[PDB]
């Protein structure tokens, strides 16, 4: 019977994902805040440039 | 026997959840709430592209922040000049019922497929003055539904048969073959260093996948209906996704717990795409209510609305640059805001 | 004074429905059809009627004379004739299109095309302003009946338009009963059709709005057409009161022209 | 990929004749044709022109009124037409395929040419100030380009043109645009320049890099062609 | 678009402007139909009477110098629901039901069910076939099967007085067939609210006649639409 056979891999898969290293979760927060002030100097949609460096002007 | 397997996966699916839940330590919100608010984001229309017979399902920007490429149901895909708002190509579909499209980074080739099960590879630069086919992918079941490209020889393809595989053009077989959904997939996402990808399905979960492992290495779950689109930040570590029952979600790869969730009460329908911006500050995500919602990725407050539409938005995309956003949806118009 | 207010509200009563629905179709991108070009089109015809002709038949009706030229009492006469036959026109071509809508759903789509609607266009606006301008500038229609004529009009200083036997035939035959038959036949034949649709479907609407565009038409236009016809016949004997009084029910026609084209339908009303 | 052209030959003064340019190998009802005129001992001469659609035709300030020009999409035939021919209508003929659109490589294939002989202003001034120069196999060649008008445009594109026609064999094309590279050519030749001065860089050399260099400008189309400059190894 | 590249990019745009309106008045006199049934109902019979991984089928006929297209749905899963809606804007939609075994009847009523609710579905009317009659009097009329037994309602049943059948063999096979084709009826007027319709027709093994009868009730369809909106029904 395959029923079992499709069991017995679920179960191995399953075990391995159990082993991981998991990170605080409020370290995770400072990491992804920090990038933004670090790339909020060159995103024209955060700051709305004036229309000369624009190409879409007219 | 079956009694004790599924046993041993529920203890197993309990202690990875009791894991993730000793991992959590505080909240996304509580950190952000001692910053200022980004404010009111006000965009208006620069260009309108008009000749697209029926309904608009795909498109995708260019590497060059200049030229688009569109899918429509009719069978045709149009490769548009932003700027001149020109049109540089026009090449007819076999099959009509094209759901997906795809742009090569190289700029040489252009990538659709549908319900007919095929994927098709287009070439660009050739040296009699027309778009010829190359290669057909055949050997999925279900419908293609997303396609991404890896370079001039990679392709990875989004199926609704519930598998992915990885192609190659050169010999035209699977060299790849991903499995372990219950529910057809949707779309998918792909990194800026190209080592892993993240793919969505109707069995309302996510999984992380490895290019050369070819094996699943983490799995997310938390939404109430299937999944419609996925998105990948910028740094490597996150990915947003869009549901049916108007909720989106944040993922963290390394901290393998859900992050904030934006929805609101006044919303009801369902979410079709979702794009973040160059510095991911800003989450823009299409709906069913004609207009494209724009929300805070810090604090969860929607600043902005993008309306004009007069049909279902139906796919989105920001430039490389951050130059400008572009939206396509079911009235066969594609607008260009900034 | 009563007077004065009453035709007041006509003309500010044309003006604002031909201008909203000149601005719902030019700006709005859904109602870009090639058959609601033909309705923008009779749109901007009756507002430029309204915005030309009413104010001053207005100013002539109530000094009882027209102190404004002779070299603009003719361009008058013709600017008001241009622009009934094109409103009729419109009307007219209007109801083709609605029929061959209705018979023909299969080849609805094909045949009409913008194509089309821009021959019915063109041909509304400039088969009038070959015949108009003619008969006006040229005198087709003062033959043989000068003296008359101008002892009645000309020697008390007036503006009324005159016509004779022949000139006043061709007028009838013209811009009444080509446009007016078929109007009359296309919707008695969509009232039978609609008839059997609904036995059928239930085992009427189709009598309150066709009813009503008909009896529109017809209430502004039989009387005013029909006693020009039979006055030369007679003896012209009609009084001139009489006769602006006929003459005030066509502006009333491009008043209530739009509030039953545009509006009665909940498609644009949205 | 190859054209071929057909006519030519030696007429009376005043006679007429009829020239052919046919396509082979690839959508020739999508590119432009232009006719390029080369006396036999001085530089190319730019004469007409057509678009793909037939919509825009130009000629030469030389001559307007005696040359007619005509294409035919369902055979893929060129047609070129002279009357009253004169002494200096004596050149050598070549058709050249062009399409316009963005990233586009105009002026990328030549044909073979058909020879030609009879019986005996506001235009952008373009000037090579060399003509001959020896050089040692294996250094470093410079050659440079004047033009009497700023050749930046608005957009930010300069319309700069090497060709460099081998001894005996039709023209090529190697830089357009004054910075992007063709397809077939070695990476090993470049050029800059600053808006009215333009120098062309060899880093290495080969015995097949013998030949004229041409200069060409398509900034507001008067399509004035250089001197020339001949290398000897 | 002042320079002369422009001008052509610009002349190449309305060139593709122009063969995009051939398509539209193409596209605007087809019509589009949908193919559903299963395994046991014929629809490739159907089909081929009427004329590898495969995703969809197409098969093109014509009729009065009309032009239909219709696409079936060929190897895929036995989930519908989220392809469903790219055929929200079809003339109708064609179910094809054998009438010749049990409780694959049940099925088939099922599936029925779940097509007509659908919410991607509305404002599109079914055209309803049932297929291979002549199994259904071959297995009548010997006997050893009934419909009672699966279908206790049968028993209080009889043919109705407006129906009309044709052959009139035996009134058995009319009262059976009746009772089936009221079903679907019913199930087809439990909901609607008008807004669209279910014409049922009896279809044989070759039935050379069915293009005739999807004109008739694609022409009907239209008009119904085209007087919803001019308010006269
Ligand atoms: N609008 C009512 C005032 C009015 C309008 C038009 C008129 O002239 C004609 C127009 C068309 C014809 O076929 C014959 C005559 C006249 I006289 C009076």
């Amino acid at each position: 019977t395959a029923s079992i056979a499709q069991a017995r891999k679920l179960v191995e898969q399953l075990k391995m994902e159990a082993n991981i290293d998991r990170i605080k979760v409020s370290k995770a927060a400072a990491d992804l805040m920090a990038y933004c002030e670090a790339h909020a100097k060159e995103d024209p949609l955060l700051t709305p440039v004036p229309a000369s460096e624009n190409p879409f002007r007219e | 026997e079956l009694d004790q397997l599924r046993q041993e996966a529920e203890q197993l699916k309990n202690q990875i959840r009791d894991a993730r839940k000793a991992c959590a330590d505080a909240t996304l919100s509580q950190i952000t709430n001692n910053i200022d608010p980004v404010g009111r984001i006000q965009m208006r229309t620069r260009r309108t592209l008009r000749g697209h017979l029926a309904k608009i399902y795909a498109m995708h920007w260019g590497t060059d922040s200049r030229l688009l490429v569109s899918a429509s149901q009719d069978g045709k895909l149009i490769i548009w000049d932003s700027y001149t708002t020109n049109k540089v190509h026009a090449i007819p579909l076999r099959s009509s019922w094209v759901m997906t499209c795809a742009y090569a980074p190289s700029g040489n080739y252009v990538a659709c497929g549908g319900l007919d099960n095929i994927c098709s590879i287009y070439n660009l630069k050739t040296r009699e003055g027309n778009v010829r086919v190359s290669r057909e992918l055949a050997g999925h079941t279900g419908y293609l539904s997303c396609c991404r490209f890896l370079d001039d020889n990679q392709i990875v393809t989004s199926s609704g048969d519930t598998t992915c595989a990885l192609w190659d053009i050169e010999t035209g077989q699977q060299t790849t073959t991903f499995t372990g959904h219950t529910g057809d997939v949707m779309s998918l996402s792909l990194a800026p260093d190209t080592r892993l990808f993240v793919s969505g399905a109707c069995d309302a979960s996510a999984k992380l996948w490895d290019v050369r492992e070819g094996m699943c290495r983490q799995t997310f779950t938390g939404h109430e209906s299937d999944i419609n689109a996925i998105c990948f930040f910028p740094n490597g570590n996150a990915f947003a996704t869009g549901s049916d029952d108007a909720t989106c979600r944040l993922f963290d790869l390394r901290a393998d717990q859900e992050l904030m969730t934006y929805s609101h009460d006044n919303i009801i329908c369902g979410i079709t795409s979702v794009s973040f911006s160059k510095s991911g500050r800003l989450l823009l995500a299409g709906y069913d209510d004609f207009n494209c919602n724009v929300w805070d990725a810090l604090k969860a407050d929607r600043a902005g609305v993008l309306a004009g539409h007069d049909n279902r938005v139906s796919c989105l995309g920001v430039t490389d640059d951050g130059m400008a956003v572009a939206t396509g949806s079911w009235d066969s118009f594609l607008k260009i805001w900034n | 004074a009563s007077l004065y207010s009453l035709m007041s509200l006509i003309i500010l009563a044309t003006l604002v429905g031909n201008l909203i629905v000149i601005i719902s179709i030019s700006h709005f991108k859904q109602l870009h059809t090639p058959t609601n070009w033909l309705l923008h089109s009779m749109a901007i015809v009756d507002f430029l009627l309204g915005c030309l002709i009413m104010p001053c038949s207005m100013v002539r009706t109530v000094e009882r004379c027209w102190y404004f030229g002779e070299i603009l009492c003719k361009v008058h006469t013709s600017t008001d004739i241009m622009l009934s036959s094109a409103s009729i026109f419109h009307l007219a071509f209007i109801s083709i299109d609605r029929y061959c809508a209705v018979c023909d759903p299969l080849r609805y789509k094909a045949k009409i095309n913008i194509s089309t609607i821009l021959v019915m266009i063109l041909v509304s606006w400039s088969l009038p302003a070959v015949y108009a301008f003619g008969m006006i500038f040229l005198e087709l229609n003062l033959k043989g009946v000068e003296e008359l004529y101008r002892s009645q009009v000309s020697d008390l200083g007036g503006c009324s338009p005159f016509f004779s036997k022949v000139s006043g035939v061709l007028a009838f035959m013209t811009s009444f009963y080509i446009p007016g038959s078929v109007m009359l036949f296309v919707y008695y034949r969509i009232y039978f059709i609609a008839k059997g649709q609904a036995r059928s479907i239930n085992r009427t609407k189709a009598a309150k709005t066709l009813g009503i565009m008909v009896g529109v038409f017809l209430v502004c236009w039989c009387p005013f057409f029909l006693c020009t016809v039979l006055d030369p016949f007679l003896g012209y004997v009609i009084p001139p009161s009489l006769n602006d009084a006929l003459y005030w029910f066509g502006y009333l026609n491009s008043a209530l022209n739009p509030m039953v084209y545009a509006f009665f339908y909940p498609w644009f009303r949205r | 990929v190859q054209l071929v052209e057909s006519g030519g030959g030696l007429v009376q003064p005043g006679g007429s004749r009829k020239l052919s340019c046919s396509a082979s190998g690839f959508a020739f009802s999508s590119f432009g044709m232009h006719w390029v005129r080369q006396a036999p001992e001085k530089g190319l001469e730019w004469v007409a022109y057509i678009s793909s659609g037939s919509g825009t035709i130009y000629y030469a300030d030389t001559v307007k009124g005696r040359f007619t020009i005509s294409r035919d999409d369902p055979k893929n035939t060129l047609f070129l037409q002279m009357t009253s021919l004169r002494s200096e209508d004596t050149a050598m003929y070549y058709c050249v395929r062009s399409i316009y659109y963005y990233g586009s490589s105009p002026f990328d294939f030549w044909g073979q040419g058909t020879t030609l002989t009879v019986s005996s202003s506001s235009d952008i001034v373009m000037t090579q100030a060399t003509s001959s120069v020896p050089v040692t196999p294996g250094e470093s060649v410079s050659i440079s380009c004047r033009s009497s008008k700023s050749l930046l445009h608005s957009n930010g594109n300069t319309y700069l043109y090497w060709f460099l026609q081998r001894p005996g064999q039709s023209p090529q094309l190697l830089i357009y645009r004054m910075s992007n590279l063709a397809s077939g050519v070695p990476d090993r030749f470049s050029g800059s320049g600053s808006g009215t001065a333009f120098t062309l860089t060899i880093s290495r050399l080969e015995a097949e890099d013998v030949g004229v260099y041409y200069c060409m400008q398509h900034l507001e189309y008067p399509l004035t062609f250089g001197a020339g400059t001949k290398l000897e190894l | 678009t002042l320079s002369a590249e422009d001008k052509a990019a610009v002349e190449r745009s309305k060139m593709i402007e122009k063969q995009l309106q051939k398509d539209k008045q193409v596209y605007r006199a087809t019509h589009r139909l949908l193919l559903l049934g299963a395994d046991n109902s014929g629809k490739s019979t159907i089909v081929k009477q009427m004329r590898k991984t495969s995703g969809i089928f197409e098969t093109k006929f014509q009729v009065d110098k009309v032009n239909f297209h219709m696409f079936d749905v060929g190897a895929q899963r036995d989930e519908r629901r989220k392809w469903i809606q790219c055929f929200n804007d079809v003339t109708a939609i064609i179910f094809v039901v054998d009438s010749s075994d049990y409780n694959r009847l049940q099925e088939a009523l099922n599936d029925f069910k779940s097509i007509w609710n659908n919410r991607w579905l509305r404002t599109i009317s079914v055209i309803l076939f049932l297929n291979k009659q002549d199994l259904l009097a071959e297995k009548v009329l010997a006997g050893k099967s009934k419909i009672e037994d699966y279908f206790p309602e049968f028993a209080r049943y009889t043919t109705p007085e407006d129906a009309t059948p044709e052959p009139g063999e035996d009134p058995r096979v009319t009262r059976a067939k009746y009772f089936i084709r009221d079903e679907f009826l019913r199930i087809s007027t439990a909901s609607g609210d008008g807004r669209h319709y279910c014409y049922p027709h009896f279809t044989c093994s070759v039935d050379t006649e069915n293009a005739r009868r999807i004109f008739n009730d694609c022409r009907d369809i239209i008009q119904r639409m085209h007087l919803r909106q001019y308010e006269l029904l």
